[PDB]
């Protein structure tokens, strides 16, 4: 008897929703953090002309060690141990 | 008690009667200690297949 | 699947911990191919590691045979009757010598599902409850309407 | 023994005049039988607790 | 026919030995085992988190149960005893309604007085002793 | 005085305190059913089998007990004494009978 | 500040009158004297205790048997003393840790009896008309440790 058209919670017609004590009370929750963010991203520390060079020797000995990565790859060595030590599969009494 | 082992299981696994009283109670408030105490989920020894459900009269 | 295999409970054996331990490996038996290339790790295994397992556990009774074989074996035989046999066909020395490590480890009962990974034959000790623990007396005994 | 009860190793018989010898011995008077419990009565599936009173 | 396969019947076997305690024509017939089966390993696989749950759910039960017994409710008990540093779990607290009934009752005391204390507390704001099953113990 | 729960089923409960406070302490020893909370234990002594003849008739007559009822009054009667239901008496086929576990693994 | 009695002037719970502290630290003081006492002269038998161990909270008693999940790196038959102990009780009375009972008071011994592995454990996924199937077997490695004496000693 309570017949919604089609696919409920779309289209024109929608089953409606209401919002309960526990709706409420997480949003409420998560704006007061928000609003405390919002206050520990007021007091920067190096007002943006301090900062403006302090990092980019790390950063560039960063992308060098990057680029020496990128750079040392090559197909790996070759030992005469491994096509020697095969022939193990026939060991027998000795 | 040390309580020899069958003896133990039937004094564990007992039903108990229990008296209720109606005389102006509402009958959901009724219905739900009936429902806990047939169920049997008022004992620490509670599962579904236990069997463990109770007696209740309601007069 | 737990419906479609069997199950036991933890146990013992002859109660193993309570007073002294004993190894419940009784005997190891290898069946190793002189020639085979599937019997060279057990080859080596007897070679070097053999000597030094029977030297470190004396209470395991160990015996190679030496035989012709295509799939090399180890049959372990524990002090409750159980025989188990494994394959060491095609395994690395270091890999036969986890699995004869964990034969001697192991008890003879069945791995199978445990069902409750505890054993106590002492479960209660102020008393298993009852539906009348918790519960207070009333004079002379008195059920609910009553009279005298 | 462990997880064993003792009456599952000895196997008595008559348990009560087995304590009542035993409180003899000990000049104890007599345990009288009271029944301190009980839930149904005139069903098929009773349960009864009874407690020993000495003195 | 170079190298046709030899052994379907070992393979047909694996299958079928996991259909056994079937019923009907899937415990032989390997067309509809293979699905049910599949369908049974499956469901063996995902009921590791339904077990978790409810064995949770059980010993919440039990704990209820035994807390009521005593005049509690699991809410309270469950807070207060972690307000007291006692962490005992849903496991062990079911454990101890069943086996040990005294010491269950010896912690819902516990817990009923912590929670008195915290009334108290929230009357008076401390002033002066703040309650004698509080007072945590720190660690550095 | 005060007490968190009442001292008069299943323990006398008292709980303390270390000097360190880093211990809790509870007391709890059990608490025994008083002799004046119990009743007499019933003494029923029913002899009504003796005739002024005979003294074996009464011994036949201890056989005298005997009755039998068809399925439908028999499940209603093993239904009504154990507050059952009638389902739990109809038997079961061979199948279900034939899978049941006759030697269940055995705990304690 | 006063109201006549109704049904609501006053709050349907009991009011709660808690003991005086200082009457209430000697009364603790005493009784912690009784269940040392206690102890000391031995009126206990077949006590047990929660040990967290592995994760996981055990409730042992003496003679019993515990299956943890993992390798120990243990032989068997190496005896061990089990740390972390939050509650012991025996009977008439329970001591709790907050949350663990010190060093000095319980003493938890266990050996370890069976190192083994479990038994299969199958994990399959299955997704129907995307042709995603596979099958794992797992068997997780496990150690059988045996309960074999929980002490205490008179430092309370
Ligand atoms: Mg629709």
């Amino acid at each position: 008897r309570g017949r919604i058209p089609g696919r409920q919670w779309i289209g024109k017609h929608r089953r409606p929703r209401f919002v309960s004590l526990r709706a409420k009370q997480n949003m409420i929750r998560r704006l007061e953090i928000e609003a405390e963010n919002h206050y520990w991203l007021s007091m920067p520390y190096m007002t943006r002309e301090q900062e403006r060079g302090h990092a980019a020797v790390r950063r560039r000995e960063a992308f060098e060690a990057i680029k020496a990565a990128a750079t040392s790859k090559f197909p790996p060595h070759r030992f005469i141990a491994d096509q020697l030590d095969h022939l193990n599969v026939t060991k027998k009494w000795s | 008690s040390s309580f020899s082992r069958a003896p133990q299981q039937w004094a564990t696994f007992a039903r108990i009667w229990y008296l209720l009283d109606g005389k102006m109670q509402p009958p959901g408030k009724l219905a739900a200690m009936a429902s806990i105490r047939l169920q049997g989920l008022h004992k620490p020894v509670y599962h579904a297949l236990s069997d463990c459900g109770d007696h209740v009269v309601i007069m | 699947t737990a419906r479609g295999t069997p199950s036991r409970f933890l146990a013992s054996v002859l109660h193993n911990g309570l007073g002294r331990y004993v190894q419940q490996l009784q005997r190891l038996s290898f069946s190793v191919s002189r020639d085979g290339a599937s019997s060279r790790g057990a080859r080596e295994f007897v070679e070097r590691e053999v000597i030094d397992f029977a030297r470190r556990n004396p209470g395991v009774v160990i015996y190679v045979n030496s035989r012709p074989c295509c799939v090399p074996r180890v049959v372990a035989e524990y002090l409750n009757g159980a025989v188990r046999e494994e394959s060491i066909h095609c395994k690395s020395v270091e890999e036969i010598s986890t699995l004869v490590q964990k034969l001697a480890d192991q008890s003879g009962l069945d791995v199978i599902r445990i069902r409750k990974p505890f054993h106590t034959d002492n479960p209660s000790i102020q008393g298993q409850w009852h539906p009348f623990t918790n519960k207070p007396t009333t004079f002379r005994g008195l059920r609910p309407r009553e009279v005298q | 023994m462990t997880g064993k009860e003792l009456f599952e190793m000895w196997k008595i018989i008559n348990p009560m005049g087995l304590l009542v010898e035993e409180l003899k011995k000990r000049n104890v008077s007599a345990p009288e039988s009271r029944l301190t419990r009980q839930s149904g009565g005139t069903t098929a599936l009773p349960l009864y607790f009874v407690g020993l009173y000495c003195d | 026919l170079r190298n046709r396969v030899t052994d379907r019947y070992f393979r047909i076997q694996e299958v079928l030995k996991h259909a056994r305690h079937f019923r009907g024509r899937k415990n032989r017939c390997y067309r509809l085992a293979v699905r049910t089966v599949i369908r049974a390993f499956v469901k063996c696989t995902k009921a590791r988190y339904l077990k978790k749950k409810n064995m949770r759910t059980l010993w919440i039960n039990r704990i209820t149960a035994a807390s009521q017994e005593h005049g509690l409710k699991y809410p309270a008990l469950i807070g207060n005893l972690v307000k007291c540093q006692v962490e005992l779990n849903r496991k062990v607290l079911a454990d101890l309604a069943i086996y040990e009934p005294k010491t269950f009752k010896s912690l819902a005391a516990l817990a009923s007085r912590r929670r008195h204390e915290g009334f108290a507390a929230a009357l008076g704001d401390g002033k002066e002793p703040e309650g004698i099953f509080s007072r945590v113990v720190q660690y550095h | 005085t005060y007490s968190p729960l009442p001292d008069d089923y299943n323990c006398n409960v008292e709980l303390a305190l270390t000097s360190d406070g880093r211990t809790i302490v509870c007391y709890h020893p059990s608490v025994d059913i008083p002799y004046e909370h119990t009743k007499p234990i019933p003494r029923p002594d029913p002899v009504h089998n003796n005739e002024e003849t005979h003294d074996q008739v009464l011994k036949t007559r201890l056989e005298e007990k005997v009755e039998h009822l068809e399925e439908g009054p028999m499940i209603e009667q093993l239904s009504k004494m154990f507050f059952t239901t009638k389902h739990r008496w109809y038997p079961h086929g061979r199948y279900h009978r034939c899978r049941k576990n006759l030697n269940p693994p055995k705990d304690r | 500040g006063y109201v006549p009695k109704t049904s609501l002037s006053s709050p349907p719970w009991p009011e709660v009158v808690l003991p005086d502290p200082v009457e209430e630290t000697r009364h603790h003081a005493e009784v912690v004297k009784k269940v040392n006492e206690m102890i000391v002269t031995g009126q206990y038998g077949r006590l047990f205790a929660v040990v967290h161990f592995a994760s996981r909270q055990w409730k042992v008693t003496s003679e019993d048997l515990i299956l943890i999940g993992n390798e120990l790196d243990l032989a068997c038959g190496e005896r061990i003393r089990l740390e972390k102990v939050l509650l012991v009780g025996a009977d008439n009375f329970t001591l709790l840790g907050k949350p663990l009972l010190g060093k000095d008071l319980v003493r938890v011994e266990a050996t370890v009896i069976e190192k083994t592995e479990s038994w299969p454990r199958i994990i399959m996924r299955f997704r129907k008309r995307k042709n995603f199937k596979k099958k794992r077997i797992v068997t997780t490695p496990q150690t059988v440790l045996r309960i074999n004496s929980i002490e205490i000693a008179p430092c309370l």
